[PDB]
């Protein structure tokens, strides 16, 4: 991530030893009785399980 | 990933939506020579 | 005479209920559509590729 | 814009694409995927708020998704990829249910 | 633009133009499929001339 | 205006204003209806967009 | 026009005519019936090509 934002950005903008997660997920239409829309209430990060 | 693809163009050879007007615009497909 | 209509009325009662219970308990069977199993992996004929 | 006293996480409709320029350096591009995205509800409060201006983001306790691809973005202060082999992300669904799936950090 | 392609009995190509790929620099890539149902499918493809 | 509203055979709407409900902090409402005789029935709403 | 349609033994059909369905949009519709006696059946019809 960048947590050094000017009105221009630079290679050095960004920081380091810091990081920011990705994930993509694609949901399969056709499931048993399945719901069309998912919901989250709750997103965890654990380590070790913590 | 370098790329993802999650949708696709109509291609040419598609009877069934080649003479169609979809969303105001008559349909057309892909063709390779 | 109270007994007497009050235990007809009753009767009936849950006999209507118990049909309608049924009917909504069929009707909720054979509602699942479930899924087609896609075939075994399509053999590769060729890869290529042009500029 | 990013603050490490202000951790967060949210859903959007895209995803992510690597380019590679040189041996060790790289070119990004987010890219949409023509999903649906909602919102459940909200709950008191806001993000980075302009009281000035009036601007501001509105907080909801659920977030949906529907048909085709989507991302998760996630930002944890406390995750040093230095020290830590792979981390692990956890969902709480709105019936109870749960799912979790394994993302490496190491380098390669 | 259909999110859904599918196809029938007998032979069939799928056309991929990704101009990020460079053949000078990649010796192989890979494609990968997604199906309706969820299940997934993989084949290898190599760039070298020769 | 009148103290008494009447229905008949056939499907009928129901019209409900109050100024107090907020979609954007409620999640669902309920409604009561008092009959004549003093029964009650009561239905459920959800509000939630979706 | 009659308000109640009834049936016998043996088989049946049902024609539905609402011009706002469009195949080209949606992948399925749903039918729901509501008897007489208040009690209620559903169906399920795939709409897409194929």
């Amino acid at each position: 991530p960048a947590t050094n934002v000017g009105t221009t950005i630079s290679k050095d903008s960004f920081d380091r030893s810091k990081a920011v997660l990705i994930l993509s997920f694609q949901p399969p239409a056709q499931v048993l009785q399945g719901g069309q829309a998912i919901t989250i209430d709750a997103i965890d990060v654990l380590y070790q399980g913590r | 990933v370098v790329c993802h693809y999650d949708s696709f163009p109509m291609t040419a050879d598609d009877k069934y939506h080649i003479g169609q007007t979809i969303g105001g615009l008559t349909a057309f497909g892909l063709v390779f020579w | 005479v109270s007994p007497v209509i009050a235990t007809l009325l009753l009767i009936l009662i849950a006999v209507a209920a118990a049909v309608l219970l049924y009917t909504w308990v069929s009707g909720l069977s054979a509602n699942v559509a479930g899924t087609q199993v896609t075939g075994k992996s399509l053999t590769l004929i060729q890869a290529t590729w042009a500029r | 814009s990013f603050d490490d006293q202000y951790p967060f996480a949210t859903i959007l409709a895209g995803t992510w694409e690597v380019n590679y320029v040189s041996t060790n350096y790289v070119e990004t591009n987010f890219r949409n995927t023509s999903a649906v995205i909602k919102f459940d509800r909200f709950v008191n409060t806001h993000y980075s708020p302009d009281t000035q201006n009036n601007n501001g983001v509105p907080i909801f306790d659920v977030a949906s998704a529907s048909q085709s691809n989507f991302a998760v973005v996630i930002w944890c202060p406390n995750v040093n990829p230095n020290v830590m082999q792979s981390v692990d992300v956890k969902m709480v669904f709105s019936d109870g249910s749960t799912w979790e799936a394994s993302v490496p950090l190491s380098i390669t």
